[PDB]
């Protein structure tokens, strides 16, 4: 069952009897040995966050990291966020930058010019937080809100500290 | 009146010789360096200003010469022959100026046209956006009236002289209702480049006219005084529309200048390069090519002349300017590639003049309205003669 095709039923709510399960004989043709668990590189990833010119500075991108550790996620940007001094060049998603298409793409303060849509309209799922309502980015985003990003984003990093 | 004439006014023969001498003694010698480097040709622009080959539409009472569209076409053909990158940078000024000329008040014209009279300042036409060029009516740059000002929010694309300009003519969306028509939705502003909020983008790298600067410009909370709106709120789309009557022919003259350069090059060379015992021009196929190329140029020339004559006569010339920009642009490309062709391997080579003319020319079928757009206009104009 695809997880995000259904809703998590209430963790509390009903109460349920618990019986001992029936037994098996150890088979021992396989044995577990070891493990190793894990902010990705941008292109290989499955969860990308990106900020446009609407963040206004590079020290302002802390809010996008804040969240791209909650989504153990990658951090890209538009060419207009790069150009304004905010971030270096190896992160620019788009036509002149790294073509990406992971599971989850967040566009934060991105107007959504055809040149930036060309670097990511193939992301499986696309998020759009942008205060202007007639902002090209909405067409291509499965999901989005007509809202200030400094209120909506630090509010999202606080709905995934717990869940 | 009298019948037809295809004879220049003496005065226009004088304008012609000045532009030519400039184009030929000053541009030609240096266009391939400025093309190789993308360096903005500041000396040549200052020298063309010096010589009064620039800002020529400005009316006399703002310190200009108040020349016509025919006069302006002569001069461009001449500059364009030398270099289209240079001539485009000169020309941009007229495009920026034109809505202020055709639609500005006395304070607006005197102030903003007038300053162009006393220093070689540049101005730019700020319309095209990442998402809309052909479909002007698709632009979304916001203007909200807040006080006795407007606040401009938007991004602009492919702005010639965009990072060299004292001020801009800017077209913006005044009416939030998306159902609002183009005749109501847009307002045109005069905006000074040095306003806080305005961020000039990087120099954009194109195939052609490389010395011309063309740039993205972003407006972030840009404060625009009520007195810099053109006719009023909602007149923007008519005002931008109207600039074209006076400007299409001149870009058509540009395409013709480059066309003529291509021809002259390819002819010179076909009078010295021989193959199979004879000169190129004695091979019939080459000769036919030069012939068709000469037709094409003569016909383009008349076409833009005709457009320009129409508007100087106080007629609206939409139909004729559109034929000019369609025909001139299509044949400038045709002539450029032929010129290469005729120079064989040398023509493809960078130490010969022609490959550039080929890289330069393609833009003529794109900007100041695509080849396709021009046909839609011509079609619409043509067909209306038959609706009764
Ligand atoms: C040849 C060429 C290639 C290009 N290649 C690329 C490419 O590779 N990648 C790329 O990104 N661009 C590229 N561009 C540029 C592209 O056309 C646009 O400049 C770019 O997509 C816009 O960047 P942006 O969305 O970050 O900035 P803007 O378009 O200015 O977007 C800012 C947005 O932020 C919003 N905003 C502002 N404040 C807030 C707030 N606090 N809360 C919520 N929203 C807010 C605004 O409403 C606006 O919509 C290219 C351009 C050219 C000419
Ligand atoms: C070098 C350069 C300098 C420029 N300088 C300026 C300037 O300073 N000021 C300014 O405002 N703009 C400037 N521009 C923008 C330029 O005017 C536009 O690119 C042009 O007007 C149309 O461009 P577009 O890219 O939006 O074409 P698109 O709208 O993307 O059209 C692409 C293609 O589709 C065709 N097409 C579109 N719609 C139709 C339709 N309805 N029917 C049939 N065919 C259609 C077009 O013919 C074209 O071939 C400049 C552009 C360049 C390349
Ligand atoms: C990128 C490049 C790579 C090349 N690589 C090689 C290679 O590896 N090996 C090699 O040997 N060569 C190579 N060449 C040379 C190329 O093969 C020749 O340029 C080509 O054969 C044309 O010859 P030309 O340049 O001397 O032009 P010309 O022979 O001077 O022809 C000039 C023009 O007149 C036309 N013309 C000539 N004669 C006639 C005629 N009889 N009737 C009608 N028209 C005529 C031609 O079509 C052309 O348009 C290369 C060239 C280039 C540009």
């Amino acid at each position: 069952v695809r997880g995000t095709s259904f809703d998590a039923a209430a963790t509390s709510g009903g109460s349920a009897s618990s019986e001992k399960a029936s037994s098996t004989s150890p088979v021992e043709i396989s044995e577990w040995l070891d493990q190793k668990l894990t902010r990705p590189e941008l292109t290989g990833a499955k969860v990308v966050v990106s900020g446009g010119r609407g963040l206004k500075s590079g020290e302002n991108f802390k809010l996008l990291y804040d969240l791209a550790d909650q989504l153990h996620a990658a951090v890209g940007a538009s060419r207009a966020a790069v150009d304004a001094g905010f971030v270096p060049n190896d992160m620019q998603v788009g036509q002149t930058g790294k073509i990406v298409a992971p599971e989850l793409y967040i566009a934060v303060g991105i107007s959504g010019a055809i040149q930036h849509l060309a670097g990511m309209k193939d992301s499986k799922t696309i998020v759009a937080i942008n205060k202007d309502p007639e902002a090209p980015i909405f067409q291509v985003a499965d999901y989005g809100i007509v809202a200030d990003l400094f209120k909506v984003v630090p509010e999202m990093t606080e709905i995934l500290k717990k869940k | 009146g009298l019948g037809f004439s295809f004879e220049f006014t003496e005065q226009q023969k004088e304008f012609q010789a000045t532009a030519r001498k400039f184009a030929r003694e000053e541009i030609i010698p240096v266009a391939a360096e400025y093309d190789k480097t993308g360096e903005y040709p500041v000396p040549l622009i200052r020298r063309a200003w010096e010589l009064g080959l620039m800002n020529t539409h400005i009316p006399e009472n703002c310190g200009g010469l108040g020349l016509g569209t025919f006069d302006a076409c002569l001069i461009s053909e001449e500059l364009a022959y030398g270099c289209t990158g240079v001539q485009t940078a000169i020309e941009g000024n007229s495009l920026g100026q034109m809505p202020i000329i055709i639609a500005g008040n006395d304070q607006q014209k005197k102030k903003y046209l007038g300053r162009m009279t006393e220093e070689p300042l540049m101005c730019a036409y700020c319309v095209t956006e990442p998402g809309a060029g052909s479909d002007v009516a698709g632009i979304k740059t916001k203007a909200e009236k807040k006080g006795d000002e407007y606040i401009i929010n938007g991004q602009k694309m492919w702005i010639t002289n965009g990072g060299k300009a004292n001020w801009y003519f800017l077209l913006a969306r005044s009416d939030p209702d998306p159902k609002a028509p183009a005749n109501k939705a847009f307002t045109g502003f005069i905006v000074e480049a040095d306003t806080p909020g305005i961020q000039i983008g990087r120099k954009e790298l194109n195939m052609g006219q490389r010395c011309s600067d063309t740039r993205g410009i972003v407006f972030e909370d840009v404060k625009v005084p009520k007195e810099n709106v053109l006719i009023g709120d909602g007149a923007g789309f008519k005002v931008a529309m109207g600039a074209f009557d006076k400007t299409r022919p001149v870009v058509a003259a540009g395409a013709v200048g480059l066309a003529q350069r291509a021809l002259d090059e390819a002819t010179k060379y076909a009078l010295e390069r021989k193959t199979f015992g004879k000169l190129l021009v004695e091979h019939q196929a080459i000769s036919f090519m030069l012939a068709e190329m000469a037709m094409k140029v003569e016909l383009a020339r008349m076409s833009y002349q005709r457009a320009a004559w129409e508007v100087d006569s106080g007629r609206r010339n939409t139909y004729y300017a559109s034929i000019a920009k369609a025909f001139a642009g299509d044949i400038a490309n045709q002539l450029a590639t032929d010129a290469v062709q005729i120079l064989g391997g040398n023509g493809f080579n960078t130490e010969y003049p022609v490959e550039k003319l080929m890289r330069d020319a393609k833009i003529y079928q794109i900007y100041e309205g695509t080849s396709q757009i021009q046909r839609l206009i011509v079609a619409r104009e043509h067909i209306d003669k038959y609706k009764n």
